[PDB]
């Protein structure tokens, strides 16, 4: 029980630390999608024109 | 969109040319109509019988 708790502590800290840096990666993908969304808006309005 | 605008704008030039070209027939038809009445009226005076 103590080994699992100690082992889970490293996993929780590692998962939390890894998930923290992963948030920047997910935000980067969202930023690229938002940047690409600008082209869609320009293309959508372009088709309307 | 620019191609459609250029095609639409270019189409206006053809319509303007048609209106300008057709305008000559309108003025020419009016001039011919006046001359037709003169020739028709003068013809009846020479010998309407």
């Amino acid at each position: 029980l103590d080994d699992l708790l100690v082992d889970l502590d490293h996993q929780r800290q590692s998962a939390c630390n890894l998930e923290k840096k992963q948030k920047k990666f997910d935000q980067l993908l969202a930023e690229e999608k938002t940047i690409s969304a600008k082209y869609a808006e320009e293309r959508d309005r372009a088709e309307a024109e | 969109a620019r191609e459609k605008e250029t095609k639409a704008l270019s189409l206006a030039r053809a319509l303007e040319e048609a209106m300008e070209q057709k305008a000559e027939l309108e003025r020419l038809n009016k001039q011919f109509r006046t001359e037709m009445e003169d020739l028709m009226s003068s013809k009846d005076d020479v010998g309407k019988s």
